[PDB]
Order: structure tokens, then C-alpha cells, then sequence
């Protein structure tokens, strides 16, 4: 016999003797009545407008807008959905000890998960459909479930119990949550008056920086033209023009905008910041945004081996945290969310190097039509030179640009390590870890060695890339005086030159991979070793090996990318430095 | 080689990426009737369990926030009697809302939260009582239905009378009900060039049926030939008898209006035919026979049709002798 | 598959390809038997474990210094190499083919072709060499200790493989229309220095700044799908990474809550 | 700057100062069903709950009459069993109107006036039941909600087609639904004299559609061009390309009639034009395409519409070459 609230004895727990709203399970029943509201409301209205229509007819195009507070909307959205796993988890964990069903922990948070799913499908239809005349159903909605959570709240404190018992700090989270969505949900109605008081779409496929989080996420949008990918493949025809904001020469507006402000290479440099910075702290805030998810595989570690190394009813947060399937599900999400930071990052850090190349290629060809032709013909530069100035420095600058955000958080991300290893393993950490201090000066110190041969072998491939541009285009002169020898003798004493250059900077760039690898390993066997021996035996359980193991490899997996970061960034040092100096070139009056 | 609509009277357009559809969302209730059977059952069922389980959550609520699901009791009254599970609430809000009544479970003048509430579900159950039965009568009473008894020929026949050709082709009842002002609208439905340049895709021009006094209405009993003359200013007027092939920018449509005679509710019936559905030079047999003081009509060879001698050249060149 | 990385690899030396198995392939066993010492020895109910991890510690050290050496020589052969043969290839060459192939194509390979064999077919190969036998041995080593693991390692195998059969015919048509793109901007660069006198002299310099701006729009717009694409199949293989992540997870869990696992091998798992 | 009906179909009219309402009186039943959906919603409720309390009161009154209200009894039968309050005998009639009856409260042959007020109160229930439901149902079954899911163009076009100045317009089903019979009105409203010196402020003269017969009746599948040939006799003979502008006396109306086919009901759909929303020299794209042997049609473009080499005069003087 499945009952609500459970039959433990006399189904005493159903009655209102001490008062209305007293029983948790009547304040559970209050907190189940908004949910299926908005289940009963949506559902038809939901049915109605969309899968009514029928297969030969087909809706909506392009051209819908958001709403304010879209973005804070969906990232709400997406935590109420946390919060409310966690309260299902809650409930399956409750009724442990107790038996006969006890359905008022399972089913209000049951019915509030559909709902929030069914509240956000149906805020996505109409906000895609762009009709404000609806959606006050969402507004009566979030006020009946924060009146019916505060409620349920006021009543956990009139008895006093709170802050070691899950469903304390989970109805709290739930309570500010619900009091945020009516913060959204009438700064929908504030701006964007509808009730008491367009961005152009013409021809473009791309679509991108205009939709729904989730699919701005996942990119959503494009599995229509992965799935157009088996068929007829795709053409510039259908690949769309270009959104407003990324179109080029609005990009350059900026920079010239920036140029005129700014009032040399370190003037390019602080306004080319000035251009694009704001793009490259969203990149590298999302950046660190992940990572720090990321500073949860070593702390659910630790959790799950600590774990397995051994006021009515209640969870508490210890034990619940004790738990390690929810552990265990936690680093689920918390990698889920992590991956896709990291991807987010490495998006938006892509698309303004493309941007930022769309700009600057622009710039040289302004350079290029006022460029006097002396310049050309007595020595200092080439149509080979200035034609290897776009097609090599222009993506040096890009990759640079790719890889910009990866060096913004290199520091945040091994200084939380570290600090995340003193919170383990006691003051051994720190003795164990100062090997990764002690080597980041030798990385400047192969920065130099790096940057010298960097230096060097630029200039000579510069040499022997017009040097074979000219014997390619003389091969007629060449072939048919006999010269051809004497000129590859020629050409292969740059290569020689080439190759001095190279072989020392593969040995320095060998030098600095076996500094990037084998120094985390050090240090576990610094730290290993200077544990178990010479320091106190202070609890080398498998728990903080693992946590103190698994810390150290993603420690040092954002470690062993940095030479070619190195590479990268004085390729961009000296390229910027060929470019203000191409850029600072003789004109027409 | 695709046609504009069917044989059998479906018209085959697609109608892609409709913008506006907040007009599709402020008319539900012709949306509502014009859906599927098994979508028309499944909102139906789906109306009256959505209404059912709500009032069964609500009356639950309330037999929970006066106590009385607590068997501990007094002697004092429930709001509702004999109330003790949900599944109780459900069978009486069941008991309520279609009208039925047993008695066991019943209402006390206690709670007077209930007496509102079994107000409230007595009045939005008659609303959705009408509003249910109503479009499942008015589901079941359209008169598309009614357009399946309608038959046409599979070919209309162009051959000469009084010297002229027309257009001909036969249709006819299977009941002996009627279909009340029964109009006929053919119309030739083809893509042709402005001389100005304007080009337009499908360019339903009609041509008018020849009645005898040109009000286009018939009397549908026996299936009688109608027939559109091919007059100079009609859209036929330069039709080869070679063009009658596949692949031929031609279709003829023919809508026949009226209203059912029994249901008193009015309906359409529509068919086409294409350029290699015409046959030239041929005409129909007489399928009406008249014996034992009555009249007889054979709808087996309904569609059959003879050779007939006829000039083999267009209705222009017919004019200069 | 192709015959590219066989004439690579055929260019590199037998010596030096086999010194390249050897290096990367105990340098994995090395790392995954300095964790399973780790594992068998962090369970303790002196000196029976525990200095043979310090022996072991350093021959890894050493060992991933070779494959570090032997990355970079490769590297240098393969510069040397395939320099030096295509430039005597090239100058002893009829000038018919000098006529008919285009002279921007062949200088494209000896600029380009060979700044990919210097500067990025080493730094490529070590992170392709460093990331795959990790994840071979990983799936290996959690095939070990989860026995149960293979029964759910051959679902997330078979939908890698077919979302990259979906995806691998868009990434190569995509990439081809980012070259083809990446072509005429380059071309026209070329151009527009050669005649900038003509081109100054015509007053027909708006129009080449408008015929620019939409080579540039379409590159910029090419390579922006380009990345939207590399980032969905990304974010794809990273929710697979994290399915892989919640089984492993859950079969280590229940195979430790009622059976006998001790504790370390699932942190091993985990980890 | 006032228009006559809106682009929406909603008449701008204002019916001030009538006098008689007598007529309104006399007829409840239009007024009934013409109202806003609050209003029909808060008469519906007021009737029944009207009614069942008045029968409530009555049901009272005579357990008072009886005296069975007073708990201090013999043996007697009441004429209602179990009814010792006004709320009793208001569940009561609760159950008595919408015919539950639970049957805890029930009534005994005791008294005949209780069987007599039994019958009358079923009757009216009934009637009340006939009348409310029905009237519903007519409210939810009007068809002025069809009408908002057929579109019209924003502008209305003048350009040349086989000579002649024609004035076109494009308009489109939203579903695949039919209107059967659909009558096209094109009226030219606006103000002018007669020679005679009568002046009318809104003359309402149509313009005939051009259809091929004469009989203003389309097929309405394909959103057709639907248009009106300028000849001499038409109002529009003299209308310059200048003259279409704002603070023009003109006004074009559209008035779509015709029956839905699901519910059989029939219905109008109207829209205006005014003389700044023409343009003139201008045709409209087609927007008709076939392919996978059916016919696609792109209502996002539906409203487009190119320009056209067209002479810059009005169609009289057309007439002098």
C-alpha cells in the first residue's frame, strides 16, 4: 500500500492537530500544487500552439529576439535543475532507515523537476515565438512556488532545525532561487512593457551569437547542417553572410576608433588591447570559470576513497557528503559543465583571433595603397616579403590570440593547486610542490634561449624564401646558363643556415619538454618519499595519495602545453614588431 | 508531373515557414476540430482525466488540511464523507464531475472551502462538458466525409455538340439524398506569362460551365454530363489534340459545392485531371435506362466511353470552317 | 591511412621509428607501473615497497627524456630530409612543367608545406604520442581493475566511432572550403602589390578595398564554421568523456561496496 | 487619417446616440452570445449560481416551513432527509440542478410541495442547461476567429497586365482547411458628391473583381492573385501614381466571405488599403515553387514585391495610347 506521507503508525502523521501549515508533509503538499499548476497550464497550451501542426506544415523561419535577462534566466534554469537532482537525491537517501514509502520527499521534488523542464521548453517556445502576451503563466508560477518555499522555509526555522540537515540549506538555495526568477520575471515585465503599462536576420546562416544558452552550449544549431552534411555537400552558397557585429570592416571601424583614441608597436599593442579586451577577459573568465569546476575531480576523489575506506528524519550534510554515489554523480555535472566552459572559452578566444585577423588584414591593406612604391624598389621590402607578412604573420597573431587566455589563467589555475594541496598532506605539500617554483625561472630561462633562435631563424627564412622566389622565377636565366648548381650551393648555405637554427632550437625545445614532463613525477617522489619518511606519519591513506596524485596530474596537464604557448608569443613578439614596422613605412603625399 | 490536387481531392501544397503564429494560437478551437482521430481522442481523454485529477488533488488537499485523512478521529464531521486515501478523493471528484453520485462519499456542510470548490468543479465540468461534446459532434458532423460519395469520371472527354467543342465529363451522387444548390466552379489551373512580363506559378483562371442560363447550379440525381463549351475568349481555345500528353503545363479542377440534405451542414467535393487524363475525340456512353415505371443507372460502367469521329486541330482553326 | 605518414615515417629511419615505439611505449608502462606500485603499496594493513618507486621514478624521468630526444631528432631528420631531395627534385626539372604548373602553387609548398614539417609536425606529434598511448593504457588499467568495464567500454567505442564517421565528412568538406577561401585573399594580395602603381594610377582603389573586404568576409566566415565545427564534436567527445567518467564511477562502486576491492584500485580507477 | 476598417478587420465606427433600446431588449439571445469572454464567463456562473441559490432558498424555506429545521422531533419523515441548515438545503439544491444526488439528503413523499418544487426546479435545470450550454458553444464556435488566419498583403499594387492598369492584391490561407465558396467584395469607400449637389461622406461603391466569368467566387488553396482590371466605368479611371499618399480621400476594403469547412460555420475576413499603402508601378514576386512532386510556397517572402517599368499617368489617358 504506496501512501503519501507513509502508514509508519496509525497514519499519525497526517493529522493538523497542532495547526494548519504545521506538517511537513502538509507544507510538502502545498509545495506540490504550483508544479502541477504549471504542468496543467502548459501542457494544453504547449499541445496547442506546436505538434498541432501537422507534417507537411513547417514554422518559423529565422528572426526571433530574446528577452532580457535570457541568459540569467537559463544559467538559473540550469542550477535549479542541479538543486533540484539534489533534492531527489535527498529524498531517495531519507528514506533509509524509515519504510512504507514516505512519497512527500520523493514526489514534491519529482513534480517540481518537470516542471522546471516544462517551464523552461515552454519559456524557450515563447521566446522563440516572441509573444509576451503569455508567459504570465510563468509569472503566477514563480510566485506560487516561492509563497509555498518560503512557507516551507519559515516553517523549518519556527521548529529549528537547520544548517547541518540537507533540506535546510537545499530549501534556502531553492527559496533565493525562486526569488531570483521573479527578479527576471518581472524585469521582463519592467523593460520590455507589455502588460500594465528586433536584430537583422536578412540572409545569414551562422546564427551563433543570437540563441538559446544551452544550444549556444552544445551547438544546437548546427547539427541541421551536420545532418545537411550527408547529402549534397555544403557550398559559400548556404554558408550565409556574416552577422553585423563580426562582419569585417565593423571590426577595423573599432580599430581605427581605437588608433585615433590611442594618440609604434606598443601603441599597437595596448590598443589592439583597448579593441578586443573585452572579448578576451569573457574568453579567459570563462576560462576560470572551468577549471576551478575542474578542482572537483580531486575533491570527489578524495570524497569517494575517504568514504570507502571504512528533526524527525533527517540527512545530514556530513553524511549526505559522505554518500559517494552523489559524489559520485556530482563530478558527473561538475565535468559536464566543465568541458563545456572549456569549449565555450576556446570559442569566443577563436572567434576574436578572426576577428582580430579580419581587422588587421583590412589595415595592411590600407597600408599597401598608400605605400610608395620606393619602398618597394630600393631594398627594405618585398612583394614576397609583404605577401609572407599576411600569410604567415597574420595567423601568428591569430594563434596567438587562440592561445592568450590559456596564459591568463596558467597562474590562477596552479595557484589554486597549490593552495588545494596545502588543504591535503599538511605542510609536506608545500616541501613536496616547491619543484615547480623552483623550475619556472629556467622557463625564462629557455624563453631567451627559445627566443634568440626564434630571432634568427625568422630573418633566415625570410632570406631563403625570396632567394627561391627569385630562382623559381629565373629558372629560364637559371637552366640555361648552367647556373642551377651553383645556386642551389647557394640556397643550401641558407639551409645550412636554417638548419644551425633549428637544431638548437629543437635541443632547447627538448630541454624545456623534459622540463614540462617528469617534475610533477618528481614531486610526487619528493612529496611521497618526504612523507613517509622524515615527516610525521600523518595518515598516508589511499584517500589523500589519490587526491594528492590525481591534484598533481591536472596540475601539471595545463603544464605541458606551454612551450609551443612560448613559441607562440615571440612569434607574435617579433612578428607585431615586423608589422609596426611595415606599418611605420613611407606613403604618397 | 506533380499535380495541384489530387485524384482523389487532397490538395498537395506544403505551405513552408508560416511566420506568424500567434494567429494559429488565437483560434484554438478550429485547430481543436481539425485534427486527426486518434489526436481528437487523446485531447479528449486527456481534457477529462487533466480536470479529473486536478479536482482529485484538490479535494485531497482538503480532506488533508482538515485532518480527516488522520483516522484519529473525534466525533466531528470530515468536509467529505468516507475520505480517507487519494485514490478515495479521485473516485469522488469522479463521482462529481460526470455526475454520477453514490452517496458514500459525499459533501457535509463542514468545510465551506468545499462547498466553493465542488462549485467551482460543477461549473468548469458543464463548460468543459459543452465545449467537449459540442466539437466532438461537430468532429463527426463535417461534411468533407459526405465528398467521398461523389464520384467523377477518371476522364474527361473533349468531342463536338452543336457544332462546337466541349469540354465534357460526368459526375454523379450514390445516395438518394441531395445536395442542396449544388454549384459546379471548373477551373483551369496552369502557369502562364503576363504579356508584360509577369510570370505567376498557378493561375487558377475558371472556366464558366455552360448551364443554359449561365448561373452556375445543377440537380445532382442522375449523374448528368456537365460540359464547358470552348468559346474563343476561353483558356482552351488553342488546345492541340497532340498536347493531351505527360508532362504538359495543364490541369483542370473541378469543385463541386453545395450542402449535404440530411445533416443540413454544406461540404465540397474536388477533383482534377491532367493533360494525359483528357481523352480527345471521344464521348460518353448513356448509363441511364428506363424500366418498370422507374429509372435505372448503371455506376459499373460509369466511366466508359466511345471513339467518336472529330476534327483532330484546335477550336480556333474549327472557327474558319 | 595514407601514404603520407609512410613516406614520413619512411623518411625517419627504422632506427629512429623504433626508438620512438620504445621510448613512448615504457614510457606509459613505466607511468602506469609507478601508479599501480603507488596502489599496492598506500594499502599497508620497513622499506618492502616503496624504493624501487624511487628507481622507478627516475628511469621514467629518463625515459620520457628520450622520447623527448627522439621526438625532436625525428623532427630534424624529417626537415633535412625532406628538404634537400624536393629542391634537387624540383631544379632538375623540364621547363614544360615550369609552363603549365603554376609558379604561386610550387612556392606555396616551399613556403608553407615546409613551415607545417618544421614548426608543427613535432610539437603535433609529441601531443598526438603524449595523449593517446595515456588513454590506451588509462582504458586499460580500468579494464583491469573493473573487470565489468568492457560490456560498457564497447557502447561509448561504437558511438565514438560512428559521431565520427558523422562528423568526418563535414570537417574535410569544411576544411577544403576554408582552403579555397584561403586562396584568393592570398592571390590578390599578391596582385594588388605588384600593380599598386597601376591600381594608384586608375583611381580604382575603393573598389579593390571593397573587393578585399568581401574575400576577407568570406574567409573570416569559412573559418568561423570551421571552428563551430571543431567545437561541436569537441563538446560531443567531451560529454562522452564524462559518461565514461559517471560508469566508471558507478561499476568501481559497486564492485567495492559488496565485493573486495581494497580501497586503492578504485581511487586508481578514478583517477 | 481616420480609416474606415483597420488593417486587422476591426471597424472604426462608433454608433453614437440611439435611440430605441426597446429592440435591444427584444432580443436577448444575440446580445447573449456578443459579448467579452469575462462578461460570458461571469454570466454564466451568475445564472447558476442564481439559480441554485434561489432554489436553495426555497428548499430552506420549506424545511422551515415544516418545521424539521427544529432538531426537537417525533417520529415524522422531513419532506428533505438530513437538511438542519441553509448550507444543507444549498448542497442540497446542488445536487438536485446538476443531478448528482448523493442521496445523504433526499427527499421523502412527505411533502407535496416538495415534490412540486422538485419538478419545477428540474425543469428550469434543464432549460438553463439547454440555454447555457448551447450558448457556449455557439460562443466558442463562432467563426470571426477563422478570419484572423487568413493574411492579406500590407500593400495593395497598380501595374500593367495584357494592357490594361489592373489593381492587385495577394491573399492566403494559413491552413490546409478550405473556405468553400469564397466571395471576394472589393469596395472603394470614400467621400464624393453627386453633381446634384447630395454629398455622402463614406459611399461604399465595389469595384467588380475580375475573376474570367464574372461571378466573384475564387479557389482559395495557393495564395492567388486576386485582382481588379481599372476600366472606364471603374471608380479608379482617374486615380494618379501621385495621388497615393497620406491624407488622401481613398480607401480600399477587401472583404473575404465564405464558410469554414471543419465546423461548417460560415464567416467574413476584411481588411482596408489606404491610399499611402498602395504602390503604385509595382507586381508582386511570385511565390510559388514545385518540387518532390508536390508544390512548396514561402509565406516569409509572401509580402514582397519588385518594381516595374510602368507608365507614370493615370488609365484614362492609357486609353490615348
Amino acid at each position: 500500500p504506496l501512501a503519501f506521507c507513509g502508514s509508519e503508525n496509525h497514519s499519525a502523521a497526517y493529522r493538523v492537530d497542532q495547526g494548519v501549515l504545521n506538517n511537513g508533509c502538509f507544507v510538502d503538499a502545498l509545495n506540490v500544487v504550483p508544479h502541477v499548476f504549471l504542468l496543467f497550464i502548459t501542457f494544453p497550451i504547449l499541445f496547442i500552439g506546436w505538434g498541432s501542426q501537422s507534417s507537411k506544415v513547417h514554422i518559423h523561419h529565422s528572426t526571433w529576439l530574446h528577452f532580457p535577462g535570457h541568459n540569467l534566466r537559463w544559467i538559473l534554469t540550469f542550477m535549479l535543475l542541479f538543486v533540484l537532482v539534489c533534492e531527489i537525491a535527498e529524498g531517495i537517501l531519507s528514506d533509509g532507515v524509515t519504510e512504507s514509502h514516505h512519497l512527500h520527499l520523493y514526489m514534491p521534488a519529482g513534480m517540481a523537476f518537470m516542471a522546471a523542464v516544462t517551464s523552461v521548453v515552454y519559456y524557450h517556445n515563447i521566446e522563440t515565438s516572441n509573444f509576451p502576451k503569455l508567459l504570465i503563466a510563468l509569472l503566477v508560477y514563480w510566485t506560487l512556488a516561492f509563497i509555498t518555499k518560503t512557507i516551507k522555509f519559515v516553517k523549518f526555522l519556527d521548529h529549528a532545525i537547520g544548517f547541518s540537515q540537507l533540506r535546510f540549506c537545499l530549501t534556502g538555495l531553492l527559496v533565493i532561487l525562486y526569488g531570483m526568477l521573479l527578479l527576471v520575471e518581472v524585469n521582463v515585465i519592467r523593460v520590455r512593457r507589455y502588460i500594465f503599462f528586433d536584430l537583422q536576420d536578412l540572409g545569414v546562416r551562422f546564427l551563433q551569437p543570437f540563441v538559446n544558452l544551452l544550444s549556444k552550449g552544445t551547438y544546437w544549431w548546427m547539427n541541421a547542417f551536420i545532418k545537411t552534411a550527408h547529402k549534397k555537400p555544403i557550398d559559400l552558397r548556404a554558408i550565409g553572410k556574416l552577422p553585423i557585429a563580426m562582419r569585417a570592416l565593423t571590426n577595423y571601424q573599432r580599430l581605427c576608433e581605437a588608433f585615433d583614441a590611442q594618440v609604434g608597436a606598443r601603441a599597437i599593442w595596448q590598443a589592439l588591447s583597448h579593441a578586443f579586451g573585452r572579448r578576451l577577459v569573457l574568453s579567459s573568465t570563462f576560462r576560470i570559470l572551468a577549471d576551478l569546476l575542474g578542482f572537483a575531480g580531486p575533491l570527489c576523489i578524495f570524497g569517494i576513497v575517504d568514504h570507502l575506506g571504512k528533526g524527525v528524519y533527517f540527512v545530514s550534510s556530513q553524511e549526505f557528503l559522505a554518500n559517494a554515489y552523489v559524489l559520485a554523480v556530482l563530478l558527473f555535472l561538475a565535468l559536464l559543465l566543465q568541458r563545456t566552459f572549456l569549449q565555450a572559452s576556446y570559442y569566443v578566444a577563436i572567434e576574436t583571433g578572426i576577428n582580430l585577423r579580419g581587422a588587421i588584414q583590412t589595415k595592411i591593406y590600407n597600408k599597401i595603397m598608400h605605400l610608395s612604391t620606393s619602398n618597394l624598389s630600393m631594398g627594405e621590402m618585398t612583394a614576397g616579403q609583404i605577401c609572407n607578412l599576411v600569410a604567415i604573420d597574420t595567423n601568428q597573431l591569430m594563434w596567438f590570440f587562440f592561445l592568450c587566455p590559456n596564459l591568463w589563467a596558467m597562474p590562477v589555475q596552479i595557484i589554486v593547486g597549490v593552495i588545494l594541496l596545502y588543504y591535503i598532506l599538511g605542510v609536506s605539500a608545500l616541501i613536496g610542490a616547491a619543484v615547480i617554483i623552483l623550475l619556472a625561472p629556467v622557463q625564462y630561462f629557455v624563453a631567451t634561449k627559445l627566443s634568440q633562435a626564434q630571432r634568427s631563424t625568422l630573418e633566415y627564412s625570410n632570406e631563403r624564401l625570396k632567394q627561391t622566389n627569385e630562382m623559381l622565377r629565373g629558372i629560364k636565366l637559371l637552366k640555361l646558363y648552367a647556373w642551377e648548381n651553383i645556386f642551389r650551393t647557394r640556397v643550401e648555405t641558407t639551409r645550412r643556415k636554417e638548419m644551425t637554427s633549428l637544431r638548437a632550437f629543437a635541443i632547447y625545445t627538448s630541454i624545456s619538454i623534459f622540463m614540462n614532463t617528469a617534475i610533477p613525477i618528481a614531486a610526487v617522489l619528493i612529496t611521497f618519499v618526504g612523507h613517509v619518511s622524515f615527516f610525521k606519519e600523518a595518515d598516508f591513506s589511499p584517500s589523500v595519495a589519490f587526491a594528492s596524485l590525481s591534484l598533481f596530474h591536472i596540475l601539471v596537464t595545463p603544464l605541458f602545453l606551454l612551450s609551443s604557448v612560448v613559441r607562440s608569443t615571440v612569434k607574435a613578439l617579433v612578428s607585431v614588431q615586423k608589422l609596426s614596422e611595415f606599418l611605420s613605412s613611407a606613403e604618397i603625399r | 508531373r506533380a499535380r495541384f490536387v489530387s485524384k482523389k481531392g487532397n490538395c498537395n501544397v506544403a505551405h513552408k515557414n508560416i511566420r506568424e503564429q500567434g494567429r494559429f494560437l488565437q483560434d484554438v478551437f478550429t485547430t481543436l476540430v481539425d485534427l486527426k482521430w486518434p489526436h481528437t481522442l487523446l485531447i479528449f481523454t486527456m481534457s477529462f482525466l487533466c480536470s479529473w485529477l486536478l479536482f482529485a488533488m484538490a479535494w485531497w488537499l482538503i480532506a488533508f488540511a482538515h485532518g480527516d485523512l488522520a483516522p484519529s478521529e473525534g466525533t466531528a464531521e470530515p468536509c467529505v464523507t468516507s475520505i480517507h486515501s487519494f485514490s478515495s478523493a479521485f473516485l469522488f471528484s469522479i463521482e462529481v464531475q460526470v455526475t454520477i453520485g453514490f452517496g458514500g462519499r459525499m459533501v457535509t456542510e463542514e468545510c465551506p472551502l468545499a462547498i466553493l470548490i465542488l462549485i467551482v468543479q460543477n461549473i468548469v465540468g458543464l463548460m468543459i462538458n459543452a465545449i467537449m461534446l459540442g466539437s466532438i459532434f461537430m468532429k463527426t458532423a463535417q461534411a468533407h466525409r459526405r465528398a467521398e460519395t461523389l464520384i467523377f469520371s477518371k476522364h474527361a472527354v473533349i468531342a463536338l455538340r452543336h457544332g462546337r467543342l466541349c469540354f465534357m465529363l460526368r459526375v454523379g451522387d450514390l445516395r438518394k439524398s441531395m445536395i442542396i444548390s449544388a454549384t459546379i466552379h471548373m477551373q483551369v489551373v496552369r502557369k502562364t506569362t503576363s504579356p508584360e512580363g509577369e510570370v505567376v506559378p498557378l493561375h487558377q483562371v475558371d472556366i464558366p460551365m455552360e448551364n443554359g442560363v449561365g448561373g452556375n447550379s445543377i440537380f445532382l440525381v442522375a449523374p448528368l454530363i456537365i460540359y464547358h463549351v470552348i468559346d474563343a475568349n476561353s483558356p482552351l481555345y488553342d488546345l492541340a489534340p497532340s498536347d493531351l500528353h505527360h508532362h504538359q503545363d495543364l490541369e483542370i479542377i473541378v469543385i463541386l459545392e453545395g450542402v449535404v440534405e440530411t445533416t443540413g451542414i454544406t461540404t465540397q467535393a474536388r477533383t482534377s485531371y491532367l493533360a494525359d487524363e483528357i481523352l480527345w475525340g471521344q464521348r460518353f456512353v448513356p448509363i441511364v435506362a428506363e424500366e418498370d415505371g422507374r429509372y435505372s443507372v448503371d455506376y459499373s460502367k460509369f466511366d466508359n466511353t466511345v471513339k467518336v469521329p472529330t476534327p483532330l486541330c484546335t477550336a480556333r482553326q474549327l472557327d474558319e470552317d | 591511412p595514407w601514404r603520407a605518414c609512410a613516406k614520413y615515417l619512411s623518411s625517419a629511419g627504422i632506427l629512429l621509428l623504433s626508438l620512438l615505439v620504445f621510448s613512448q611505449l615504457l614510457k606509459h608502462m613505466v607511468l602506469v607501473a609507478i601508479d599501480y606500485w603507488l596502489a599496492k603499496w598506500t594499502d599497508s594493513a620497513q622499506t618492502v615497497y616503496a624504493m624501487v618507486f624511487t628507481v622507478l621514478c627516475s628511469l621514467g624521468i629518463v625515459l620520457c627524456l628520450v622520447t623527448s630526444v627522439t621526438v625532436e631528432w625525428t623532427g630534424l631528420k624529417v626537415a633535412k630530409r625532406l628538404h634537400r631531395s624536393l629542391l634537387n627534385r624540383i631544379i632538375l626539372a623540364p621547363m614544360r612543367f615550369f609552363e603549365t604548373t603554376p609558379l604561386g602553387s610550387i612556392l606555396n609548398r616551399f613556403s608553407s608545406d615546409c613551415n607545417t614539417i618544421d614548426q608543427h609536425i613535432p610539437s603535433t606529434l609529441e601531443c598526438l604520442s603524449r595523449s593517446t598511448l595515456l588513454c590506451v593504457s588509462a582504458l586499460a588499467v580500468i579494464s583491469y581493475v573493473t573487470p565489468v568495464f568492457l560490456v560498457a567500454l564497447l557502447p561509448l567505442a561504437i558511438v565514438c566511432y560512428f559521431i565520427q564517421k558523422y562528423f568526418r565528412v563535414a570537417s574535410r568538406d569544411l576544411q577544403q572550403l576554408d582552403d579555397t577561401t584561403q586562396l584568393p585573399l592570398l592571390s590578390h594580395f599578391a596582385e594588388t602589390v605588384e600593380g599598386l602603381t597601376t591600381i594608384r594610377a586608375f583611381r580604382y582603389e575603393a573598389r579593390f578595398q571593397q573587393k578585399l573586404l568581401e574575400y576577407t568576409d568570406s574567409n573570416n566566415i569559412a573559418s568561423l564554421f570551421l571552428t563551430a565545427a571543431n567545437r561541436w564534436l569537441e563538446v560531443r567527445m567531451e560529454y562522452i568523456g564524462a559518461c565514461v567518467v559517471l560508469i566508471a564511477a558507478v561499476t568501481s562502486i559497486s564492485n567495492s561496496l559488496h565485493r573486495e576491492l581494497s580501497a586503492g584500485l578504485v581511487g586508481l580507477g578514478l583517477t
